[PDB]
């Protein structure tokens, strides 16, 4: 690995993400954006499902 | 092949362990 090496021979950092889902509940999920809360008004609420 | 990992007389320590749908 040298500065003058060809692009094919230049170093490349490789990061592979693999996602495995077995017969078990899933822990790693995406973020769940939440809206602001309003009091003293008739609203349709959803708290933790 | 791991599928999980978590890290955090005088005493009566009672415990109840159970499994429901995994």
């Amino acid at each position: 690995f040298q500065p003058t090496n060809g692009v094919g021979y230049q170093p490349y950092r490789v990061v592979v993400l693999s996602f495995e889902l077995l017969h078990a509940p899933a822990t790693v999920c995406g973020p769940k954006k939440s809206t602001n809360l309003v009091k003293n008004k008739c609203v349709n609420f959803n708290f933790n499902g | 092949n791991c599928t999980f990992e978590y890290v955090s007389f005088k005493n009566l320590r009672e415990f109840v362990f159970k499994n429901i749908d995994g």
